[PDB]
């Protein structure tokens, strides 16, 4: 007898045991499938893909742009992105018709987020390409970076305070005949001319893709105009959680079912987008902002339409380069890509020839043109319009004929719904609205989609079977320490846990299994195994010691050697006021001691919550709230940590500034002094501060008043 | 900004500027700017006017009204009443509209709110309307004011109340972020829109991208402005060709094909440790000295076996030094037996380097980096080998290891921690299922694998970080409880670690593998491709016929091992949650199709069968215990044998098995390029002996299926 | 005092010297974003990568003064060396077990009263009562819910208000000042923490969880009140019901009357405003330093 369990499909539908077909529980530990290679062959297959357009020459970075926009139609079923201006005009026309006044509403409230918003919010994203250190930095560090270069320039506008100020001074930046950049090593000074400077700003370096901070902003801007957008779509399947996902899977499955006559015929098509990237047009995105924009003030169409305007120009770093070995004399060597334009190609194989003979004509300082296409995680949200706009004109009343489609779109994956008479009325709605995504642009992938009687079908990972709807976008979370310290660590498991329970599906025994395996996996991360066990470690002893020492064993923690009291009944309660009862004084005591030196609280975003999305898990600060230690070239900043150490400094002063975000008009140094100046006299007036101690502290006062004013 | 607006100043304050900003025909909603700087201007000409009235001697007493209002009524009103006061007073006519007219002076007051300095407002104001006999007073959000003369003409209540309400407004606006623009706005005595202007070379950039029959962006915006939806698509549809369609192609029983597998010599072992060639030496009660420590473990497991003769290479590897494995095994006993003989055991033993040592564990052995300008004229220098690897055909092995590891053990092999008591009933519910799941499960020997794993990763990496650059002896433990209770420790083999400088969770340490085993490699030479095997020694076992000989062997090779994959097999308990998992939802949703408990129906029926394996009689049924066991196998060799080709592989055949269920449903599946899905999956298989034998599965469920 | 003479030391530095002196107390909070460091990748293997260390946590320069160096099995609990970047010495989590086990004992009184919300579901659970549970199908409506029961109901602003008055007295802003009367909540929180230890910006962190009202877009197939809402995960399932009863001076009316003014004495502090007299003119440093001066509301 030879196990299959591929059999227990036969009696078990797969829906019903699609876990099953998930090998992994978990991030797999090769995180491959990214290299130079990858991305010339990117290159290459996107202007392939609208080689049938227009060429031309970029006057500012003299680059080759394709222009595949109201080119030839397409004559076969290859991908292509010959999308017409009128067609998606027309599309967003009758989107905005099935849904008068969606577009003002959007932009009244893009308006006023544009109008609040503030710099430090493109310090929220990941790993950016720093064009000062012309690599990938973190994002605030980049913005630090590009602030300083820009206030050496004699650009400030972004000290206002106002991201819009910022992308400000990022235009007034790209119209600098010459940008000067010091890096701190000592000093290095470089200059760089207006076309370096312009390919710099109009990269994506590549590791999937990302952009440098002179885009940052109005990616956002445009992307939070689409979100408004999508958030009055009810066949968007963006931005919305886990449980609104169901609902909406349910209700469209239902209104194109039970409203089908008894002589109608519903079909389904699960399907995803053969690359919905590299046939997507900056071009299109930029007709369809200016369509939405329409009747608004011209600052926000324009600050709207700079990113698809500066996209439409972007470039492509070529990434790390190239690895030569040679067997003879067991010699290996690193040939950067920068160089790649100007070698022989008698190194390179095959395929690699073809790929650099290709891709060279594009490139440009080591950077490809690539000016058709786009890429994943940039604009999800402006194709999720436009993909529901094709949706919306699926009605009968733009069908003019017996067959209607209706369904979800999400980004890159869709759901359809078609509903006609007969098999010919599916067959001929399936060709209408194939067609229709072609001609705006949009390319169904017919390997990876297929069609059933509706019923059944898939959309991002849920799986929809007879009203039974089984979610594994996200498997099984990691049930293990998240590492952020022994109470936070316990907090946060027993609160996933919880969350899964309420929400993903997870049954009673499963918590219970969970549970156990968490509690064994902190025991084993932290040492603190049951005080009386014999297990052998260096932090045993004092377990040992402290679990002979008290009376009620009860109350000590899991990270005390304490038992665990955790069970489904009290999954929400933390475990420091769950066995608040059963601990002895004086260890309560010692455990909850304010003064105690492990304890630190950062600022209140860092509070009670950990950093994954964010999730906040209720814990109580005991001595078990330490932090663990820290781990740790060219540069634009002489000392990096100066913003942090002007910050520092001011929460001894104002410790209310950890808490809420301080208002005042004075600078901070005159507020410091202020400060320093009333405490140093009230306490010499309570009388624990000498004469000798006021004099000097009003001394320095005085002189950092005198070093402030010159 | 117009929500605070609206929600800070008075409603009749609001709706008198929202008639004043309507006679100029401006939005409030499109410049909310000029809104808040109107309602500011007339809440504070309310206030300069309120709480003051005029006595029956003239004088001017706190509660006629001291000042008459002039900034809060129409043009026409406000001229009428300003030529009033003229009229009757005889003052002189002011050459601009005045705000408010002082009757105890007699006189016209202007007040102006500078959100800038206050004496540069007052300069632009005196240069610009002060003509003669006006009074000027300059409030600023920050506290000061300005008045000509330095005459003010209020009590300093009602300035203080004045300064307070503006110092409020400013803190409340700078708190939510609309102080900054309401500061920026203000240009000498007017607020200007926001602007934000696309010039130079923004604009020709802009005019570069546009769609190729538009030159200007300006002329772009034109269009989109005028356009007027005309059966453009219906236009476009009925020109492109027929040819771009997508034709419904039916998938009723005769579409799907086998998936091929590839072809060529069979594939080989790559899993960390052997599964079902293990040969474990056993203590049944660790009750010795320094008891715990793998070290004097590994010692008293070893001593328990008495046979060890001379080693002999028995497989070679291929590409190996034989000598060296050899050597390096000799090594290794030489370092126990002089631990052995010391009687002061240490807790962690570091080997000796050797040359043996040193090439087996890789150290040093790498090619020197040098820069390509240096070496680009070499003949022999080429891009490093990155060709297809090469095909394997599926060899039975793997299956008989996924069938060993379907079977129960002798000993239970997991004893997780404990939980809180039971109180609710859903709870009792949850522990008699989790309890019947882990009776099926305990002893399974896929939870031994498990167990090994999850021992030799966290070994492996205490050790990593705790010696850096020591060549340490790692024995390979595990724990176990048998039939009668009593605690086994098993020995598998040893691990010799190398430099373990890992900085990144990539980089690699290399360590080399020993591992006892009584199969003969010359059965099966194509499984052992890696291996250097020698036999060490010989054993006892029981028969029916007492007590045989048979070679010992040892199975020697090289491995490396990054913190990403040390965390992963550390983390292999979640097998049992998924096993776990799976089994539940089979009875929850039987029990919501019943509305009633069915666990002991699932577990103690022992009469209920699934389909779990096949056979030359047929199709194989297991009770729910075989399920379970059959899981959590699944799960394990999936964590032992990832790669990207198993994910592909999982990914692509999703897709297959739901287009079957639907045929099975009889929902009409259609497929498009069902041609492409195939070649997508089979582009999946290469080598790797597990994805393998997953594709020949599925190939067995689609062949049963159909029928 | 170290605060001023570090103040001195930045401002000697010339960029040092420009943020602080340019940047206003608006812009503080947006420089405080400009973060040098870099958030590690997988926390959880950098955890478990640490804690085979010897010393992986950080404490601060105090704990020398209390925690010995070796305990009685001669294991040393922390190491005479610094982290990344500050003072803050590198322990052992022997050490925390030491501290837990001998360290010094206090009176756990405020902890009850700070964390009130928390010992609240504890009793809630605690006086529950348990039905049968019933096994059939489940048809949950998603609803938008409350998520602590107990609340105020408090607008995050006034909630804030709140949280400044009571835990950081002295800074309140104008808008508190200038305020005719105050709330009951404000004073019966800061008669009910007068000596407490715990940390302010935990305090505060707590007493804003306890005001603030919260909701979620969650499922329920039962009781939708706040009380039925921590305990879903424990009553309702994907194909169950739990049946579960749930067991449960004044420094006000300041008008201000411009800027610092030199000739009527050195800026005050809020804490000592009460001092003045019916209508004394005074230099106060209000919100996060801002000197003004201030008059009693005097002819309400
Ligand atoms: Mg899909």
């Amino acid at each position: 007898m030879d196990v299959n369990p591929t059999l227990l499909f036969l009696k078990v539908p797969v829906q019903n045991a699609i876990s099953t077909t998930f090998p992994y529980t978990g991030d797999p530990p090769y995180s491959h499938g990214t290299g130079t290679g990858y991305t010339m062959d990117t290159v290459n297959r996107t202007h392939k893909y609208s080689e049938k357009g227009k060429w031309t020459t970029n006057t500012e970075t003299g680059a080759p742009q394709l222009n595949p926009i109201d080119g030839p139609l397409p004559e076969d079923n290859e991908p292509s992105g010959y999308a017409q201006t009128d067609c998606v005009l027309e599309a967003m026309a009758f989107l905005e018709e099935s849904h008068p006044g969606i577009f003002e509403n959007s932009c009244l409230e893009t308006m006023e987020i544009v109008q609040q918003t503030r710099v430090d919010k493109l310090t929220q994203g990941r790993q950016t390409y720093d064009w000062t250190l012309n690599r990938n930095q973190p994002a605030a560090t980049a913005l630090a970076n590009t602030i300083e270069v820009f206030r050496s320039n004699g650009l400030t506008a972004n000290e206002s305070g106002r991201l819009i100020d910022f992308l400000k001074d990022v235009m007034d930046s790209m119209d600098k005949e010459e940008m000067e950049i010091t890096t701190h090593i000592g000093k290095k000074k470089q200059r760089l001319n207006k076309r370096s400077y312009l390919i710099r700003a109009l990269t994506l370096n590549t590791m999937i893709a990302t952009p440098g901070m002179q885009i940052r902003g109005f990616v956002y801007f445009v992307e939070a105009l689409a979100r408004s957008i999508c958030e009055k779509l009810e066949q968007s399947g963006l931005p919305v959680g886990g449980n609104e996902k169901k609902a909406k899977l349910a209700n469209v499955v239902r209104k194109m079912m039970t409203n089908s006559q008894d002589t109608e015929l519903s079909f389904t098509i699960t399907g995803d987008n053969t690359k919905w990237n590299e046939n997507q047009n900056p071009r299109m995105f930029l007709a369809m902002i200016t369509y939405i924009t329409r009747n608004q003030p011209e600052w926000f169409r324009n600050v709207l339409s700079i990113a698809p305007i500066m996209f439409s120009n972007k470039m492509a770093r070529l990434g790390k380069g190239y690895m030569f070995e040679s067997k003879s004399m067991k010699l290996r060597t690193q040939v950067p890509a920068e160089m790649l334009a100007n070698i022989d190609l008698k190194y390179f194989n095959k395929s690699t020839r073809e790929k650099i003979e290709k891709i060279r004509p594009l490139l440009i300082d080591g950077t490809a043109s690539l000016s058709p296409g786009m890429m994943m995680g940039m604009f999800n949200m402006l194709s999720t319009v436009l993909g529901v706009s094709i949706l919306n004109l699926g009605q009968k009343k733009y069908t003019k004929t017996t067959y209607w489609w209706d369904g979800l779109q999400s980004s890159d994956d869709f759901a359809l719904i078609v509903n006609a008479p007969n098999h010919e009325g599916i067959q001929a709605g399936v060709d209408r609205f194939y067609r229709t995504c072609k001609l705006v642009g949009i390319n169904m992938s017919k390997k990876k989609s297929y069609i059933n009687r509706t019923g059944t079908f898939e959309f991002t990972s849920f799986f929809y079977r007879y009203g039974f709807v089984a979610n594994f976008s996200m498997e099984l979370p990691s049930f293990g320490v998240s590492g952020i310290n022994e109470s936070a660590d316990m907090s946060v498991g027993v609160t996933v846990i919880k969350n899964n329970m309420i929400n993903n599906d997870l049954g009673p025994a499963t918590a219970q299994m969970a549970l156990q395996l968490f509690i064994k996996d902190y025991r084993y991360t932290y040492r603190c195994h049951r005080g009386d066990t014999q297990i052998q470690t260096r932090r045993a002893f004092e377990l040992g010691k402290l679990w002979e020492q008290t009376r009620s064993k009860a109350g000590l923690l899991v990270s005390d050697g304490g038992p665990n009291l955790y069970n489904i009944r009290n999954l929400h309660i933390p475990e420091v006021c769950l066995k608040w009862e059963l601990m002895d004084e004086d260890y309560q005591g010692r455990l909850c001691n304010p003064m105690n030196p492990f304890v630190s609280h950062k600022e209140i975003d860092s509070v009670n919550n950990a950093v994954v999305k964010s999730m906040e898990y209720d814990a109580v600060a005991t001595t078990h709230s330490w932090i663990p230690k820290r781990n740790r070239q060219r540069g634009i900043l002489e000392d990096e940590q100066m913003y942090q150490k002007c910050c520092n400094l001011f929460e001894k002063f104002f410790p209310s500034s950890s808490y809420r975000r301080p208002v005042g008009i004075s600078s901070m140094v005159e507020a410091m002094v202020s400060r320093a100046r009333i405490d140093a006299r009230i306490d010499f007036e309570s009388g624990r501060i000498k004469k000798e101690e006021f004099a000097e502290i009003m001394k320095i006062c005085s002189t950092i008043e005198e070093l402030r004013r010159q | 900004m117009e929500d605070f607006v609206r929600q800070c100043f008075n409603p009749m304050i609001v709706e008198l500027a929202e008639k004043a900003m309507k006679e100029y025909g401006e939005d409030p909603k499109i410049e909310t700017n000029k809104f808040a700087s109107i309602c500011t201007h007339l809440e504070v000409c309310f206030m300069y006017s309120d709480f003051h009235f005029i006595d029956e001697r003239g004088e001017s007493t706190i509660i006629k009204h001291r000042f008459e209002i002039i900034e809060g009524r129409d043009r026409t009103m406000a001229w009428t009443v300003v030529n009033s006061i003229c009229n009757t007073t005889g003052v002189e006519k002011p050459k601009f509209l005045p705000d408010l007219y002082d009757y105890k002076e007699n006189r016209f007051i202007e007040i102006g709110v500078t959100r800038r300095e206050v004496h540069i407002y007052y300069l632009e104001k005196a240069n610009k309307i002060k003509s003669e006999k006006t009074h000027i007073h300059i409030f600023s959000f920050t506290g000061e004011e300005m008045a000509t003369k330095a005459d003010y003409t209020l009590d300093e209540e009602s300035r203080a109340r004045i300064k307070t309400r503006l110092f409020t407004i400013r803190q409340e606006m700078a708190s939510r972020g609309l102080w900054d623009s309401f500061r920026q706005s203000e240009r000498g005595e007017e607020t200007i829109e926001e602007r934000f202007e696309i010039t130079g070379t923004m604009r020709r950039l802009a005019d570069q991208s546009l769609p190729p029959n538009f030159s200007s962006l300006e002329n772009f915006r034109a269009y989109v402005d005028g356009f007027e939806p005309n059966g453009c698509i219906e236009g476009k549809l009925s020109q492109m060709s027929k040819e771009v369609n997508a034709r419904i192609e039916p998938f009723l029983r005769t579409t799907p094909r086998p998936l091929r597998l590839p072809d060529g010599p069979p594939c080989s072992q790559r899993s960390k440790f052997l599964l079902m060639d293990a040969l474990k030496l056993s203590i049944e009660d660790p009750s010795h000295e320094g008891e715990g420590i793998p070290l004097y473990d590994a010692i008293k497991c070893m001593k328990t076996f008495f046979g060890w003769k001379e080693p002999n290479i028995i497989k070679p590897h291929e590409k190996g030094i034989n000598p060296n494995y050899l050597l390096t095994w000799k090594q290794v006993l030489a370092e126990l037996q002089d631990i052995k003989n010391e009687e002061k055991i240490p807790r962690t033993k570091n080997m000796k380097k050797t040359s043996q040592l040193k090439w087996a564990l890789g150290e040093n052995m790498a090619p020197e980096k040098v820069d390509f300008e240096d070496c680009k004229d070499v003949n022999d220098l080429k891009q490093y080998d990155s060709d297809e690897p090469e095909p394997r055909s599926l060899a039975c092995w793997i299956q008989s290891e996924f069938n060993k590891a379907c079977e129960l053990t002798d000993s239970s092999w997991v004893e997780l921690d404990e939980i809180g008591e039971d109180v609710a009933p859903i709870e009792h519910i949850a522990s008699m299922r989790r309890n019947y799941f882990t009776a099926e499960v305990s002893h399974c020997r896929a939870t031994e694998y498990i167990m090994k794993g999850v021992y030799i990763n966290t070994a492996l990496l205490n050790a990593s970080c705790a010696a850096m650059d020591d060549f340490q002896l790692i024995p390979m433990i595990s724990k176990c409880i048998t039939k009668e209770g009593r605690r086994k420790t098993n020995l598998y083999g040893f691990i010799i670690k190398g430099r373990s400088h890992l900085r990144n969770d990539t980089d690699v340490v290399n360590f080399v593998s020993m591992e006892f085993s009584l199969t003969d490699p010359r059965l099966e030479p194509h499984k052992w491709e890696k291996y250097c095997v020698l036999e060490i020694g010989d054993m006892l076992l029981r028969t029916a016929v007492g007590q045989v000989s048979r070679p010992m062997f040892l199975y020697v090779r090289t491995n490396g091992t990054s913190k990403i994959k040390m965390k992963w097999g550390m983390e292999m308990r979640r097998c049992l949650l998924q096993s776990l998992q799976q089994i539940e939802s089979m009875i929850e949703a039987e029990s919501s199709v019943k509305e009633k408990d069915l666990t002991k129906e699932f577990f103690e029926n022992k009469s209920e069968t699934w389909p779990i394996g096949e056979s030359p009689k047929g199709v194989e049924e297991g009770s729910i215990g075989k399920v379970c066991r059959t899981l959590l196998a699944k799960s394990v060799f999936n964590s032992l044998y990832a790669s990207p080709q198993l994910e592909g592989f999982s990914a692509e055949s999703r897709k297959l098995l739901l287009i079957v269920q639907a045929l099975r449903d009889n929902l009409e599946p259609g497929t498009f390029d069902l041609e492409g899905l195939y070649e997508a999956i089979e582009e999946c298989l290469i080598n790797d002996p597990w994805v393998l034998l997953n594709a020949s599965w599925f190939n067995s469920f689609l062949t049963h299926a159909l029928r | 005092m170290e605060r001023i003479k570090e103040l001195r030391d930045l401002m000697s530095q010339s960029r040092t010297r420009e943020i602080l002196t340019k940047t206003t107390v608006d812009h503080m909070a947006i420089i405080k974003k400009y973060t040098s460091g870099r958030q590690e990748k997988n926390p959880a293997l950098r955890m478990k990568w640490m804690m085979a260390m010897k010393y992986p946590i950080t404490a601060d320069k105090r704990i020398m003064e209390m925690i010995p160096e070796r305990n009685e099995q001669r294991q040393t609990l922390w190491s005479k060396t610094n982290d990344a970047g500050s003072d803050r010495v590198m322990v052992s989590p022997l050490a925390v077990t030491w501290w837990n086990r001998n360290g010094p004992t206090t009176s756990t009184v405020h902890y009850p009263k700070v964390y009130k919300t928390y010992f609240e579901k504890v009793e809630r659970l605690k006086h529950g009562t348990f039905g049968p549970v019933h096994f059939r199908n489940q048809v949950k409506i998603r609803r938008r819910v409350d998520i602590n029961p107990g609340h105020a109901d408090l607008s995050a602003k006034e909630a804030q208000d709140v949280i400044m008055e009571v835990v950081f007295p002295n800074e309140v802003g104008a808008r508190i000042l200038t305020s005719e009367s105050q709330l009951t909540i404000t004073k019966e929180k800061k008669k009910e923490l007068q000596d407490c230890k715990i940390a302010p910006l935990m305090v505060a962190y707590m007493l804003e969880r306890e005001l603030v009202r919260k909701t979620r877009f969650l499922p329920v197939a039962g009781g939708t009140s706040s009380v039925y809402i921590e305990v879903l995960h424990l009553t309702q399932g994907t194909c169950w019901e739990q049946m579960y009863t749930p067991g449960g001076a004044v420094l006000r009316g300041f008008l201000i009357l411009g800027k610092e003014n030199k000739r009527y004495g050195p800026a005050l502090s809020i804490n000592e405003l009460s001092n003045l007299a019916k209508g004394e003119k005074a230099n106060v440093l209000i919100g996060q330093g801002d000197v003004v001066l201030v008059m009693k509301r005097k002819r309400d």
